[PDB]
RNA sequence: UUCAUCUAGACAGCCGGACGGUGGCCAUGGAAGUCGGAAUCCGCUAAGGAGUGUGUAACAACUCACCGGCCGAAUGAACUA
């Protein structure tokens, strides 16, 4: 029963996505999303990169398929 | 509310063998193929295990979680419309004028034409297309009976007959005659 | 009783006209009530009366079309008294 | 959970009080018979056609209020009648076979099956004689009243019976379709 | 004549429907609103005046 | 006015020595700074008992900082506002991280789904819902589940140069 | 915003019972489950109205509240802007 379905790959945000701060004052550091607060705001924790523990938005940040 | 995520679980029987890409669906099974242009629903698909198909929406509205049910009701017809198939029946009702129909091949077209509706002299003509096949049914009481694989093919022309054989310029609820659908069946049920 | 809303049956089998009285609701009352019946309340509505008649409640199965089979005398208490307000004859059970 | 407080005292107060259970049931019943065969059992035998209780089969069948009761778990199939019988095993199997069919239909019950007509005169007054334009029975009429000539069929299977098909049969004193009683299961204490 | 088990089958498409009291559109036999926008999905639904 | 601060505030109703030592009332309000924290304090108590600015005073004013500004939790909230026609009393359930971040949305929220502006709303009591399953509005309850985590389609990317040679895709 | 429900199976949908007294008292031309007034009751219980919807000569007919079996999780009734 070969029933070919396309691939439709994504980048879905489980606790353990390392992200990339595109604008702000981290400006290219590596956080880790920890407590998803709402659909647009997202918590971060990357404390040895020099970041705070804040709840940034989603338009302010990009991410990567690398995931712990 | 703009719901975050829903799904449905479309079944694929063993006789049919689906083959989809990005938004174009090509079903094929025991009795030929159907293909469905589906480029306006904005939903994604993921195989789970060889018979169950996942459909998905993420961050819909109200209407974009309603149409996510509409894409379900199209595909499950297609696995039914290839394996189980359809067959309609379509009964005469006529008083004081027999409603005699006959089929014509007028230059590649295959019209089905209807004569003596409500005592007119005028000759009807109704075209069909591929994917249907009528049959003037006998051993039973005076029906036209057609079949096919889609549901856009069987119902559309056959209800257009029921759109043709409505009386006009008289009243309606007293001149009851015409052609009307009786039962929407499958060509092979009950196995 | 007559051609009002009650029932009397008739059966014909081989020269036998069943003029029997299954005798639906009214004749249980009318055979108890006082003989001036036909006058003075056959113009307006018939629910006028403050009369109490009898305590002979054991006539409650042998008169009219029983289908209950449940109480020795507690049938027509639980049928009527309510269904005609032309006499009381049972003073509490509404 | 439409009516659970008026009928769950009545689920309690005499479901403990009876020692042997004889289940019956009719999914789709009559009403001349449901002022008969529910009303004729008066005094000790409420025929219980109540509802499904399928969360409280775990408080009724686990605490063991009655020792030989825990059997009715898969038996809520069809509208269940479980008459309470603390009566011996002599008057049981002959009263539960009372009738199969009853008085004819309510002019349009579901009956898609075949029927037979015998050549016996009934005594129909001249009524519906100008209303036989569905089959057209060749009928002799002896000075006002009809008479069946020969034995012909009516119709095949796969149709629906409404007014003009049942009412000739409702005026015919034949009704083998009344969808009556069943016989299911008996068990002691 | 048309026998009364196929006057029924042509009843279900011509007569036994409902209408809107405002725009006289033809409506299904069980509904709440005229779907047709010019009377604004209103609520006034009567049956259709049958024969006789 | 702005992204708000949050305050306590305590007033006294100036002691006439005929009947001295009054009772030292207290609010806990929301404000953009301290001068409007003062000038909304009389407004809550002018509608309560006969005090005005020439009867009492502020005896101290403190910017309350929130205890755990990073932990997530559910805020229950009771809201009274004035509509175009008739006043109402509501119950939203905002989902945020700290108290002035909670009602930062709600002034901006009920200005959208009701068009109730800032001067016509009385944010009365802002509780918290600390445990699950009794958040009454279930649209924020469905967030509070086990490994729910979701994709996010249609990633536009930014634009700095006005032209582009690439015709981008939106894989994400 | 309330008021009701709410895995003791809800709201659907599929199957149908929807009576006995009685085809209530009259009121008439007779009003019978479905024209008017008034009595507005009990039996059976699963549950049935002294009847919510059509039909007629009072008829006879449909089927609904009330119910009983199935999937199995939730849904209505007014409002407010
Ligand atoms: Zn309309």
């Amino acid at each position: 029963t070969d029933s070919i379905v396309k691939a439709s790959n994504w980048r879905l945000v489980e606790v353990g996505r390392v992200v990339l701060i595109k604008k702000g004052q981290s400006a290219g550091k590596l956080a880790a999303i920890v407590e998803i607060i709402d659909q647009k705001k997202v918590l971060i924790d990357g404390p040895k990169a020099g970041v705070p523990r804040q709840a940034i938005n989603l338009g302010q940040v990009v991410l990567t398929p690398l995931t712990f | 509310m703009k719901y975050i995520q829903t799904e449905q679980q479309i079944e694929v029987p063993e006789g049919v063998t689906v083959s989809i890409k990005s938004r174009i669906v090509k079903v094929v099974g025991p009795r030929g193929t159907l293909t469905k242009n589906l480029k306006h629903i904005d939903v994604t698909f993921t195989k789970v295990n060889n018979q169950l198909i996942k459909v998905a929406v993420h961050n819909g509205g109200r209407k974009h979680v309603a149409a996510l049910r509409t894409v379900k009701s199209l595909v499950d017809n297609m696995i039914t419309g290839v394996t189980k198939g359809y067959k309609y029946k379509m009964r005469y009702v006529y008083a004081h004028f027999p409603i005699n129909v006959n089929i014509v091949e007028k230059d590649g077209a295959k019209f089905i034409e209807v004569r003596n509706f409500l005592g007119d002299k005028k000759i009807r003509n109704v075209p069909v297309r591929d994917g249907v096949t009528i049959e003037f049914s006998t051993n039973v009481k005076d029906e036209i009976v057609l079949s096919g694989n889609s549901v856009e093919d069987v119902s559309q022309n056959a209800a257009d007959l029921q759109q043709i054989c409505r009386v006009r310029n008289k009243d309606i609820r007293k001149f009851l005659d015409g052609i009307y659908v009786s039962h929407k069946g499958f060509i092979t049920e009950d196995l | 009783k007559g051609i009002k809303v009650t029932v009397q049956l008739k059966i014909q089998n081989r020269q036998a006209a069943a003029s029997v009285v299954p005798s639906a609701s009214s004749l249980v009352i009318t055979a108890l009530k006082e003989p001036p019946r036909d006058r003075k309340k056959d113009k307006n509505v018939k629910h006028s009366g403050n009369i109490q008649l009898d305590e002979i409640i054991e006539i409650a199965r042998q008169m009219r079309d029983k289908s209950f089979g449940r109480t020795l005398a507690s049938v027509t208490k639980e049928i009527l008294g309510t269904a005609q307000s032309v006499g009381c004859r049972v003073d509490f059970k509404n | 959970r439409e009516k659970k407080a008026e009928y769950f005292a009545k689920l309690r107060e005499y479901l403990e009080e009876y020692k042997s259970l004889f289940v019956v049931g009719v999914d789709n019943v009559s009403s001349q018979q449901m002022h008969e065969v529910r009303k004729e059992l008066r005094g000790r035998a409420v025929v219980l056609m109540g509802k499904n209780t399928m969360v409280r089969r775990a408080i009724r069948g686990f605490l063991s209020d009655l020792p030989d009761f825990e059997k009715l778990l898969p038996f809520v199939k069809g509208n269940v009648g479980f008459v309470f019988t603390n009566e011996p095993l002599t008057e049981i199997k002959n009263v539960i076979v009372s009738n199969r069919v009853a008085a004819p239909a309510r002019a349009g019950a579901v009956a898609p099956e075949d029927i037979w007509v015998r050549a016996v005169n009934t005594g129909m007054e001249p009524g519906k004689t100008s209303f036989f334009q569905a089959l057209g029975v060749p009928t002799k009429i002896a000075r006002g009243t009809i008479e069946i000539v020969s034995d012909v069929k009516v119709v095949d299977a796969g149709n629906k019976v409404g007014q003009s098909e049942a009412s000739l049969l409702n005026l015919l004193n034949i009704s083998p379709f009344t969808f009556g009683l069943t016989v299911v299961q008996v068990y002691d204490n | 004549i048309i026998e009364p088990s196929l006057k029924a089958l042509a009843s279900k498409y011509n007569c036994d429907k409902s209408v809107c009291r405002k725009c006289y559109a033809r409506l299904p036999p069980r509904a709440t609103n005229c779907r047709k926008r010019k009377c604004g999905h209103t609520n006034q639904l009567r049956p259709k005046k049958k024969l006789k | 006015m702005a992204h708000f601060k949050e305050y306590q505030v305590i007033g006294r109703r100036l002691p006439t020595e005929s009947v001295p030592e009054p009772k030292l009332f207290r609010m806990r309000i929301f404000a953009s700074n301290e001068v409007i924290a003062k000038s909304r304090y009389w407004y809550f108590l002018q509608k309560l008992h006969k005090v005005k600015k020439a009867s009492g005073e502020i005896v101290s004013i403190n910017q309350i900082n929130e205890a755990h500004p990073t932990k997530v939790k559910n805020f229950g909230v009771w809201v009274r506002y004035d509509s175009r026609s008739g006043t109402h009393n509501m119950y939203k359930e905002i989902r945020d991280v700290s108290r002035v971040a909670a009602v930062e949305t709600l002034y901006q929220d009920m200005a959208a789904r009701h068009r109730a502006r800032f001067r016509s709303i009385h944010i009365l009591k802002v509780a918290e819902i600390e445990k699950t399953a009794d958040v009454k509005r279930q649209y924020v309850k469905q967030f509070l589940t086990k490994d729910l985590k979701f994709p996010l389609p249609h990633r536009v990317q930014k634009s700095t140069k006005t032209f582009s040679y690439k015709r981008p895709s939106t894989f994400y």
